């Protein structure tokens, strides 16, 4: 169930 | 034929998976990340990805070098080691100018993510 976000 | 998320999970359930995370997150985009080759470029543990529909591909491909590049050294810290790394949507180089929405619309696989691959050869 684990997910990156990634960001600017 | 080297080992993927599709080997892993079922195919109705990553239809499901990326379903309600596309109905929960509708601006954000499903993206799995697979090694392409066998080199010294590393296995990553987490290759999972909900990235911004609107982030632009070459921005993407700044931050998948990065992670690839980096491992945990301990609380607070990460060790990076430099290595060049080609990346590969559907085996064809993705377009630096191009929207991650874009790519998504485009190479999507039916399973609802967008696979993407690295190796340490341009080619395939
Ligand atoms: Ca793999
Ligand atoms: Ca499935
Ligand atoms: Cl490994």
């Amino acid at each position: 169930n684990d997910w990156l976000l990634p960001s600017y | 034929g080297m080992p993927s998320l599709k080997d892993e999970v079922s195919f109705e359930n990553r239809v499901a998976e990326t379903h309600k995370i596309r109905s929960k997150y509708p601006n954000r985009i499903p993206v799995v990340i697979e090694r392409a080759n066998r080199s010294n470029l590393p296995i990553i543990e987490k290759k999972k990805f909900l990235v911004p529909m609107n982030m632009l591909v070459g921005e993407f491909k700044f931050i998948l070098h990065q992670h690839i590049n980096q491992s945990a050294y301990g609380s607070n810290m990460k060790l990076f080691r430099e290595r060049t790394i080609y990346l590969f949507v559907n085996n064809i180089v993705p377009k630096t100018g191009l929207l991650m929405q874009d790519l998504y619309e485009m190479y999507k696989d039916e399973d609802g993510y967008l696979y993407m691959e690295y190796s340490s050869e341009s080619s395939l």
